[PDB]
């Protein structure tokens, strides 16, 4: 046998490799790439099958292959004539959230845990929860890049499954409070430092609807409008 | 997706002029420059099959200048061109390295992966530029080869008896049977959540989470265990590059022999 | 990276289903140490009955391999440490068959030994089956560490049987196994030319690869919660969306978030599949790989 054995082996890869595993990642990657012929760079085969997926705890069915896309709205003018180039920006970008701002319109939702119950709920409502180890972060200065600070931490927002801090609540000076992601910041003892965003602005971060909870769809605007401050902030490279 | 993403920006050398996509890939100053490292390399190796009269990848080998010329440099054929060749071989993956860097700027994320990239880089250069500086002779770099390589790590091995007594080269073994333990485990993992038994609805990372309490008593975070891949992986090749340093320049004796410290005093 | 901030709460229990046997300790929190890299949660574990069989078979059989070793240094401090590593407890090796049951020290000892290690990790088997059935998740860690258990089978029971000798077995001993994995490559005209060795280095690299790569990526898209990668497979966001895209615009193409697992198991499990096939090769069909390769 063995040599029979090495041939039939990759004979098994070349089915593994395609036919489930890059069939499997068409399976949203980008799902039939179309800005012009669909698949067309080099041979693929095929887009995998619709697969459900009926999500926990309440309602849903997701089949992909996703038939979709986003219309609401890219703002972005193309730089053209060598058809493969960047799209430029209407207008600016981190308020448009593209680029590296880009949000996606996940559900507008909580995201709850195994019991039907916010995963991200800010530390005022958890039952007994304190930081444990670490500069604590609540009433510190928060500081952008340019060296001001633009409000003071007033609360953590914790992950109860998996303990952990992932929001801090930054109340801004006018009673406005946003929510910023903690692994944007540099929590050190004098001060907490957002290197990402400038502080005459920060202001611009989307704002939540419950101040109790936060959405899938607003941790995506908030983090995005965040990040995307590190190439759209000249004040800091 | 994706189009939203292609905005004009990142680049660390290279300004506004290479930033523009073949297709999905990103070109940009150290794209160009992984494509010219990588037409040199592949032109010299060409040169030096057709020097040996072999075109045939079992039999096309490029191997380093003999022990005698030291640091030296070597004549193309007697040793020069796996010289030229480890040049264009450092070039086009710190190229690379840099190129990641850029798209990273540009999609707004973490340099994490051109960090872990690196690693493998260090690994390289510590055979071919480091342990042959080191011990004066770039001969004993290994020759660009896919058999003989492993003529090349047979002999190396050998030549300290059986290599596995090398200490800092067990553990370097153990973080890479662990990661692979890690990797099996993690990802089977997910899809235990994501694909529950046949018609259940989707379990959570509280499910994960529980599931590893259950077997093993520990549950590390879905962020931990993501920091925990990086870490055995990265070890183990740090490690890796240590064993291999460490041979040849201070020891230089069988390494069965270093254990006996252990073993006289009682 | 590290955490900042630890923040803890009370303890979790996510159902630990049938019985409700999970829950001895309950807790133990490390947080100096655990909870800086991972969770600091310790317990609460399950030890249902197959649980207290592999644990009870697990130390029998590493008691069993320590009193042969205290034999071995006769009794002793000193001596038992000093040569802990050198001490061994080879097969019937003594290699004259499969011969059911050889003397004490002459086979008996690793017989015994090796019948409390089969039964400590296929009843760990059907735990990970169990723990996986009752939490509705489904098989994939018990598909995973079945090629562990191949490997394992083919290099102690399986190959040993198709060799007719006990004595082509590992031996448990530290020193021993390094010596017995070196002389199997010798006395099998040098492993390197053993076409399923190649694919499982191509793979055991393949590993570190792919879980540097993985690992890095998600740490990259943290910022974004992308760590919450059973979310982004239900409701796809940010940090799937351009987590991938840092693979299409440098490599060429892509992963789903969940897909990228599925890529992951595999890229492990063939590790000890590829291995273990080439390991009941060499003896069984190919007495010598050099010759094997020539020969074509
Ligand atoms: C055979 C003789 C000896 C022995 C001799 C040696 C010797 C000699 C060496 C090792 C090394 C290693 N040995 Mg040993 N070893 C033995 C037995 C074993 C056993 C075993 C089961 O018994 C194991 C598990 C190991 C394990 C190991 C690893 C820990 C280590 C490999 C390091 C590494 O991955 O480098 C990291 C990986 C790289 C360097 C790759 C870098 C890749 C670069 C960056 C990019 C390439 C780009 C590519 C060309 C681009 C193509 C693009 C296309 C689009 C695809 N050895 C026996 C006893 N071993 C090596 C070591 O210590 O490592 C330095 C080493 O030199
Ligand atoms: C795969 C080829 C060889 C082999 C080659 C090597 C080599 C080479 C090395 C080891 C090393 C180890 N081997 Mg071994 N080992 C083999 C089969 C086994 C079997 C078994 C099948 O039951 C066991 C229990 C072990 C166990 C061990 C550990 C004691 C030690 C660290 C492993 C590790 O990283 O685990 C991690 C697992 C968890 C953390 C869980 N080996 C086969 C026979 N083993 C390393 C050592 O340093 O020895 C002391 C080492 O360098
Ligand atoms: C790590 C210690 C030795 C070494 C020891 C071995 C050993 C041992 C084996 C290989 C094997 C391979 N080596 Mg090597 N190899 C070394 C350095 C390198 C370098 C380099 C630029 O430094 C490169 C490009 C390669 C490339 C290769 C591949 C052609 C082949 C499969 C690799 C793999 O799994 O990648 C993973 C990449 C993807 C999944 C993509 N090696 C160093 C010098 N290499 C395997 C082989 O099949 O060769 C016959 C093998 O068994
Ligand atoms: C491609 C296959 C890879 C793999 C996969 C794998 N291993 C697995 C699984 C999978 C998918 C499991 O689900 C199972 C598991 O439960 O994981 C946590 C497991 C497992 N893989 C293990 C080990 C292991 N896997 C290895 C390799 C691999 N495993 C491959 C890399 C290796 C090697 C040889 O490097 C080892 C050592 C076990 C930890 C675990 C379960 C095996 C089992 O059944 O264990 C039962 C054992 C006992 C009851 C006896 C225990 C006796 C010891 C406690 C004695 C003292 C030890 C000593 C060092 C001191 C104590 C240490 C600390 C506890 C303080
Ligand atoms: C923690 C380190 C681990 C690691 C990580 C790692 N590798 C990485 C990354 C990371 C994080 C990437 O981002 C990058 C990637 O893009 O992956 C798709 C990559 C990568 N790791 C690769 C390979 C690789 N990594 C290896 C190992 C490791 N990589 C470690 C296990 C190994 C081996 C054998 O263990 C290999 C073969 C590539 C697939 C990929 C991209 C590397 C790259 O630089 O690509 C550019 C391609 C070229 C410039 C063309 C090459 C032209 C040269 C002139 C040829 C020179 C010849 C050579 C010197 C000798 C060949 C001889 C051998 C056959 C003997
Ligand atoms: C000098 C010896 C030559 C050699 C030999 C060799 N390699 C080997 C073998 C041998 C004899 C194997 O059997 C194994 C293999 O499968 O062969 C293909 C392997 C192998 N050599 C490898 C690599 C390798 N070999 C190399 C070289 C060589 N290998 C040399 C030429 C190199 C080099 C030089 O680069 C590399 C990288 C691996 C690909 C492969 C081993 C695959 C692996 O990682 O799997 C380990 C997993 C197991 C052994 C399974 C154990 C699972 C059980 C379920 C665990 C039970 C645990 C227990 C109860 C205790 C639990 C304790 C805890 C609770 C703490
Ligand atoms: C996203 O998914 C994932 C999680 O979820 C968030 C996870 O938690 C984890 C983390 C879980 C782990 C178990 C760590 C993985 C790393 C390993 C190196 C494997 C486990 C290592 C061991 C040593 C296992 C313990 C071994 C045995 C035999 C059980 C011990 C028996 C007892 C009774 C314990 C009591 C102790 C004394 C992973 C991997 C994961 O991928
Ligand atoms: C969860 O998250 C994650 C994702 O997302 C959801 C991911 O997708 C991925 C990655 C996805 C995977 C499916 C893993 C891939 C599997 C592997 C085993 C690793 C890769 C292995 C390979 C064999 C890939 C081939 C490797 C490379 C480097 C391809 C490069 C090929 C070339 C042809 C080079 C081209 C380079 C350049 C610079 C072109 C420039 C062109 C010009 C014309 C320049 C001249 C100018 C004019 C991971 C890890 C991930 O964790
Ligand atoms: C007494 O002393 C104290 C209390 C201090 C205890 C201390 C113990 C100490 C000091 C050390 C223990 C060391 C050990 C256990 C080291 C072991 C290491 C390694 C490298 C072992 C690896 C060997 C791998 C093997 C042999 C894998 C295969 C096993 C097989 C498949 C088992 C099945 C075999 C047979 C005989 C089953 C027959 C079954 C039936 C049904 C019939
Ligand atoms: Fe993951």
């Amino acid at each position: 046998l063995a040599s029979l054995a090495i041939y039939s082996f990759w004979i098994f890869l070349a089915g593994l490799i395609y036919y489930l595993q890059t069939e499997n990642m068409r399976e949203g990657y980008p799902l039939e790439n179309e800005d012009g012929t669909p698949a067309a760079n080099q041979g693929p085969f095929p887009l995998p099958k619709p697969k459900t997926f009926i999500l926990p705890h309440g309602r849903g069915t997701l089949t992909v292959p996703g038939p979709e896309s986003e219309d609401r709205p890219i703002a972005l003018a193309r730089t053209a004539v060598s058809e493969g180039f960047p799209h430029a920006p209407t207008g600016d970008p981190m308020k448009d959230g593209v680029g590296p701002a880009s949000w996606v319109a996940r559900r507008d939702l909580p995201e709850l845990d195994g019991h039907g119950h916010n995963k991200i709920k800010p530390m005022k409502a958890a039952a007994g929860f304190h930081v444990s180890a670490g500069k604590n972060p609540i009433g510190l200065p928060v500081r952008g890049c340019d060296l001001e600070i633009a409000g003071k931490v007033v609360d953590i927002w914790v992950d109860i499954p998996e303990q952990m801090a992932r929001f801090l609540e930054v109340e801004l000076k006018d009673g406005s409070t946003r929510l910023l992601p903690m692994q944007m910041v540099k929590v050190q003892s004098n001060r907490v430092h957002v290197n990402a965003l400038s502080s005459d602005l920060f202001a611009g971060i989307p704002t939540i609807k419950s101040p109790t909870e936060v959405t899938l769809l607003e941790e995506d605007k908030i983090c995005g409008y965040v990040a995307g401050g590190l190439m759209y902030a000249a004040p800091k490279r | 997706f994706e189009r939203k993403y292609r905005v004009p920006g990142g680049t660390l050398v290279g300004g506004n002029l290479f930033d523009f996509w073949v297709g999905p890939f990103y070109v940009g100053f150290f794209g160009v420059a992984t494509f010219f490292f990588a037409a040199l390399g592949i032109i010299l190796i060409a040169w030096s099959a057709v020097l040996q009269g072999t075109w045939n990848p079992q039999l096309i080998s490029v191997y380093p200048p003999a022990l005698e010329y030291g640091l030296g440099g070597a004549p193309l054929a007697k040793g020069g061109l796996w010289q030229i060749i480890t040049i264009c071989a450092t070039g086009a993956f710190v190229s690379w390295a840099l190129r990641e860097v850029e798209i990273c700027r540009k999609l707004g994320i973490g340099y994490h992966i051109p960090f872990a990239f690196a690693f493998a880089i260090l690994a390289y250069l510590t055979l071919v530029l480091f342990r042959p500086v080191m011990m004066g002779a770039w001969g004993y770099a290994f020759p660009y080869g896919i058999w003989t390589h492993l003529d090349w790590v047979s002999n190396t091995g050998y030549t300290y008896g059986n290599f596995h007594y090398n200490p800092a080269h067990m553990i370097a073994i153990s973080f890479f049977f662990t990661n692979a333990l890690a990797l099996a485990l993690h990802g089977a993992l997910v899809l235990s959540a994501a694909n529950p038994e046949k018609g259940k609805e989707m379990r959570t990372p509280d499910h994960e989470d529980t599931f590893f309490r259950d077997l093993v008593g520990y549950s590390i975070g879905t962020l931990g265990i993501h920091r925990l891949g990086l870490l055995l992986s990265l070890s183990a090749v740090f490690f890796s590059a240590l064993c291999m340093i460490i041979t040849g320049t201070i020891w230089f004796d069988q390494w069965v022999d270093w254990w006996q410290w252990w073993v006289k005093l009682p | 990276i590290f955490s900042q901030v630890q923040v803890r709460g009370p303890a979790d229990l996510g159902m630990t289903e049938d019985v409700n046997l999970a829950n001895r300790s309950g807790v133990g929190p490390f947080s100096t140490l655990l909870g800086w890299f991972g969770n600091a949660q310790l317990g609460p574990i399950y030890l249902g009955s197959l649980g207290v069989l592999s644990l009870f078979s697990g130390l029998m059989w590493f008691f069993t391999i320590g009193i042969w070793f205290w034999y071995q240094a006769g009794w002793n401090p000193a001596v038992f440490l000093r040569d802990l590593f050198f001490f061994s407890l080879e097969p019937p090796a003594p290699e004259y068959g499969l011969s059911f049951a050889a003397p004490l020290k002459e086979g008996g000892l690793w017989l015994i030994a090796s019948f409390f290690m089969f039964v400590a990790v296929w009843s760990w088997w059907g735990r990970t089956y169990l723990r996986a059935q009752a939490l509705g998740m489904g098989k994939h860690t018990a598909w995973a560490f079945l090629s562990a258990i191949w490997l394992w089978m083919v290099l102690g029971f399986i190959r040993p049987i198709l060799m007719g000798s006990w004595s082509e077995a590992v031996p448990y001993g530290i020193f021993s196994h390094l010596d017995w994995t070196n002389n199997f490559s010798l006395v099998h005209g040098n492993l390197f030319y053993n076409p399923f060795l190649g694919l499982s280095i191509a793979f055991l690299y393949g590993s570190a690869l792919l879980f540097a790569m993985h690992g890095a990526t998600i740490l990259a898209v943290s910022r974004f919660g992308g760590e919450r990668e059973l979310e982004q497979i239900a409701d796809r966001g940010t940090a799937a969306e351009r987590a991938a895209l840092f693979w299409r615009w440098t490599m060429g193409f892509n992963a789903t978030m969940e897909g990228i697992h599925r890529w992951a198991i595999w890229m492990a499990v063939l590790v000890t599949l590829t291995g273990g096939i080439g390991i009941l090769l060499s003896g069984t069909v190919v007495d010598n790989w050099y010759v094997w390769g020539q020969n074509h």
